[PDB]
């Protein structure tokens, strides 16, 4: 659960860049697959079991 | 024979077509995990 | 990629179907 976004997953460093404003990103079709860390502040991709 | 590869490479749209339709109706069903069908949402945690 | 949906690959490589074609063309020439 990060601030609200409540999931399932496998959480690995990742490679995007976000928009100095974006908390998380979506896939096509709309399914979310990466989130900020509230403290860190790094993008992490979020991987189906 | 030669002319082939002209013909081809300015041609597979029945090949082209049926994986976009596919694709199109997979996707289709993902966007229905969206709806409400008359309930108060559509999201279990809620 | 998701919840529950899946793709299956083939039992036939591209490999294997480029070798069913070269037989064929090697064949009739
Ligand atoms: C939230 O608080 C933590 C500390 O609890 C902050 O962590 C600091 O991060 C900076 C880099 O941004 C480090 O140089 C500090 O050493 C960290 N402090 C500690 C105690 O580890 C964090 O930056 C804060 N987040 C925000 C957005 O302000």
């Amino acid at each position: 659960n990060f601030n609200g976004l409540t999931g399932t997953g496998v959480l690995t460093e990742s490679n995007k860049k976000f928009l100095p404003f974006q908390q998380f990103g979506r896939d096509i079709a709309d399914t979310t697959d990466a989130v900020r860390d509230p403290q860190t502040l790094e993008i992490l991709d979020i991987t189906p079991c | 024979i030669g002319k082939i590869q002209d013909s081809l490479s300015s041609a597979l749209g029945k090949l082209q077509d049926v994986v976009n339709h596919n694709a199109q109706a997979l996707n289709t069903l993902v966007k229905q995990l969206s709806s409400k069908f008359g309930a108060i949402s559509s999201v279990l945690n809620d | 990629k998701f919840n529950g949906l899946t793709v299956l690959p083939p039992l036939l490589t591209d490999e294997m179907i480029a070798q069913y074609t070269s037989a064929l063309l090697a064949g009739t020439i």
